[PDB]
RNA sequence: AAUUGAAGAGUUUGAUCAUGGCUCAGAUUGAACGCUGGCGGCAGGCCUAACACAUGCAAGUCGAACGGUAACAGGAAGAAGCUUGCUUCUUUGCUGACGAGUGGCGGACGGGUGAGUAAUGUCUGGGAAACUGCCUGAUGGAGGGGGAUAACUACUGGAAACGGUAGCUAAUACCGCAUAACGUCGCAAGACCAAAGAGGGGGACCUUCGGGCCUCUUGCCAUCGGAUGUGCCCAGAUGGGAUUAGCUAGUAGGUGGGGUAACGGCUCACCUAGGCGACGAUCCCUAGCUGGUCUGAGAGGAUGACCAGCCACACUGGAACUGAGACACGGUCCAGACUCCUACGGGAGGCAGCAGUGGGGAAUAUUGCACAAUGGGCGCAAGCCUGAUGCAGCCAUGCCGCGUG
RNA sequence: CCCGCAGAAGAAGCACCGGCUAACUCCGUGCCAGCAGCCGCGGUAAUACGGAGGGUGCAAGCGUUAAUCGGAAUUACUGGGCGUAAAGCGCACGCAGGCGGUUUGUUAAGUCAGAUGUGAAAUCCCCGGGCUCAACCUGGGAACUGCAUCUGAUACUGGCAA
């Protein structure tokens, strides 16, 4: 409402899309994970994580994710798929 | 220890789930007189080992639920 | 950021002011840290007139606080040692 | 297409939900009222602060029906139910100042302007 | 030196003593009314309808991030007003500057209110599992690329709000790629993540005369700290009622998955059958809590304006997005209630910010001045903004002083 | 804030006067008009109504109303009562609850002691300082009677034992 930072508004939905994307092809990466738990196939789910690793640590450092929220999931994974890797 | 807490156990019946009464007298803030004020307290004992009756030693920690902040330390006593 | 400025507990037409280290975002006479001087600008010549605990206003300025305006030149103004 | 006895909802924030229509004016021994006609309608029912008491007597003109209305040209605009806005006795006018549910052109009616203004559709 | 301070009277009786209510002297007030009314200093000023609101103002700022010229200011090869040094327009963004736009930081502060809330609250005292913008310590970073886009141009729909096509372009917008430890996962071996430039002045030397180069400043990335802010857990205390005695299925606990910055029935699946309760649960009624304020010799009683702390709310119900921080007081979205605009097709708005208005009431102020001070936002700065604030206006409303001899 | 200028020049009101309660007479009125916090005044001499003279009290205020606490030991913890004045349940048995003879040992929760931390600033209070005084402003103390932690003391109370 008029007051300048009508900008702020149009500005947060310009930040809103891209978070969305990013934020949703990360979580299918980490989707393609527990995919392969649930299934039962070790190396897909190795080769899953190691896609997977980079694209979270990355993301966090671009601060969608900040920190140790990627940590916990590699983490989980980690433990998972040895869990009977 | 930063501070321990006593009481009588009161509940075992439960996987873990105890509950342990702890006893004050307190002044009547009002009328002097003496009163028994009691605590209730959700206490963690892993493994399930004391029973209804003993007394115990407790101590605060962080929390184990919704309702669990405080682990035991030793147990004292039993069959009352 | 943390900062030590005057908060005007005057009167009106005759200001004097508390100094205080505290959280730059509160209000000019809201909560504070701790307090670390006073400064009457109509001191009058008589006695006393800017009365302020160096040796703290240093502790802070030491964990990163900035200083006001006014009170910088009060500091520089105090002189320092004599 | 309404007649006396027929119930009728209200499109307007005038307190009454739901009315009857007690009278088909306009001429002697007039059956229907539709399109856009002024009926009188006693109150059944009406919320608890509003413009209106139940069991008030007014008139209001009909603004939906289940019967619709044709055009010039054969279509038909048909509505899922019948509703009327509340007028005033002596005026006609809407005692009302809020419109809901669409209307139909039909209402260009002079003394209805205020209703078309108002009033999201059609 | 520093709470060292406590009084009674009237009235049942013909009279009496007792019992016992009523009344009175005292302090106190955000007060009202009636009569009266001189001046000043400090203070106080919608207690009611968390009723509804016309209009102005209450949040911007940075050209030292970016392409930039539309306004007005100058200057300019050169065209000129010509009254031969005073100077006019074509233009040219050349720099002083600057509407609009991108970007940055602030719009989570400051200011309003007391509705909800008997506890995601508050007060006291503690605890462990977390994040933390600007500011600050330490240690290294800061390579090399890529595709966009607003502005603008053209065409075009609307009364307006504001749009549709197609191009076209810069960066501190954006994304890869490199680099990767004292960081993250991992017992290890290993694997994996980042960034941005912008100014100021300057000797050779010289360059495509724009600059490299030197040099200092400022911003940018990473890790560990500080500082502050905030999240969370426990205990006690913090109104009333039994003409409310039983309450409870995510309910209580466990195991695992998921989730959060973080512990956690936070969530789920499965198991156990628990958990609360007369030391008052549940239900109902009322209520923001504190410091303190008034009174009282005290103990108490009463109270929570003005000042400061915490919480909570921002037309009503609900939601999340952006962000370090919000489920956002002058942000967004949905529903509702209600109001305004209109060319009738569609649009817009929320004073419990300041002033002001209607309404309610016994009753509560000016549509003022200024950023000079202090304090806040942004900027290297100069500065710009700031109804925070500092002042002024109104009322004997109070305190204090003074006068009317 | 300072100096000059004129001329007492512009500047007093409100409640009360029966007792409680400081302040008294006259006229009018006549259970009327009316007053009133409580008692209670008014029917021919009204210090109580209304007016007047005088007086008492406060003063740019004064009265009235509303409101909290006080006096009220009238919810009595400090600090009260129940034969006849308000008040012993018609009587009993008893769960919970409260209380509990006497001895030794032990415990250290109640209780007591010390130390440490905390109890925001303002406010209150004491001593000062600054506005011509005062209100107001300010330095510094004192106080916040509280809470928690640690270590101690064991007479009393609570726990355990006999
Ligand atoms: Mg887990
Ligand atoms: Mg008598
Ligand atoms: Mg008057
Ligand atoms: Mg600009
Ligand atoms: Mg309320
Ligand atoms: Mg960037
Ligand atoms: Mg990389
Ligand atoms: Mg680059
Ligand atoms: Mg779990
Ligand atoms: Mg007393
Ligand atoms: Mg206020
Ligand atoms: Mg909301
Ligand atoms: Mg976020
Ligand atoms: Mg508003
Ligand atoms: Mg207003
Ligand atoms: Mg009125
Ligand atoms: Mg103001
Ligand atoms: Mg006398
Ligand atoms: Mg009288
Ligand atoms: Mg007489
Ligand atoms: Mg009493
Ligand atoms: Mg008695
Ligand atoms: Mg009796
Ligand atoms: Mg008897
Ligand atoms: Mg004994
Ligand atoms: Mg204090
Ligand atoms: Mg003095
Ligand atoms: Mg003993």
């Amino acid at each position: 409402n008029i007051k300048s930072a009508k900008k702020r508004a149009i500005q947060s939905e310009k930040a809103r899309k891209h978070n969305a994307s990013r934020r949703s092809m990360m979580r299918t990466f980490i989707k393609k994970v527990y995919a392969a738990i649930e299934a039962g196939d070790k190396a897909a789910a190795q080769k899953a994580f190691n896609e997977m690793q980079p694209i979270v640590d990355r993301q966090a450092a671009k601060g969608l994710i900040h920190k140790n929220k990627a940590a916990r999931h590699k983490a989980n994974l980690t433990a998972q798929i040895n869990k009977l890797a | 220890k930063i501070r321990t807490l006593q009481g009588r156990v009161v509940s075992d019946k439960m996987e873990k789930s105890i509950v342990v009464a702890i006893e004050r007298f307190v002044k009547h803030p009002i009328y002097g007189k003496f009163i028994k004020r009691t605590t209730k307290l959700h206490v963690h004992d892993e493994n399930n080992e004391c029973g209804i009756g003993d007394v115990v030693e407790i101590r605060e920690c962080r929390p184990l639920s919704k309702t669990k902040s405080w682990t035991l330390v030793r147990v004292v006593e039993k069959a009352v | 950021m943390v900062t030590i400025r005057l908060a005007r507990h005057g009167a009106k037409k005759r200001p004097f002011y508390q100094v205080v280290v505290a959280d730059s975002r509160n209000a000019r006479n809201g909560r504070f840290i701790e307090r670390v001087g006073f400064f009457n600008p109509i001191a009058s010549e008589k006695e006393e007139g800017t009365r302020l605990d160096l040796d703290r206003i240093a502790h802070w300025v030491g964990q990163g606080a900035t200083i006001s305006d006014r009170v910088a030149a009060l500091i520089k103004e105090v002189n320092k040692a004599a | 297409m309404i007649q006396e006895q027929t119930m009728l909802n209200v499109a307007d924030n005038s307190g009454a939900r739901r009315v009857m229509c007690i009278k088909v004016l306009g001429g002697s021994h007039r059956r229907y009222a539709g399109v856009g006609d002024i009926i009188k309608i006693t109150i059944k029912e009406a919320i608890p602060r509003g413009k209106v008491k139940k069991g008030d007597v007014l008139k209001a003109v009909v603004v939906r029906t289940k019967k619709g209305v044709r055009r010039p040209d054969g279509s038909v605009i048909r509505f899922d139910g019948n509703a009327c806005v509340l007028l005033n006795n002596n005026s006609e006018q809407p005692i009302g100042t809020r419109i809901f549910g669409p209307v139909t052109r039909e209402l260009r009616s002079e003394k209805f302007m205020k209703i078309i203004s108002l009033a999201p559709e059609v």
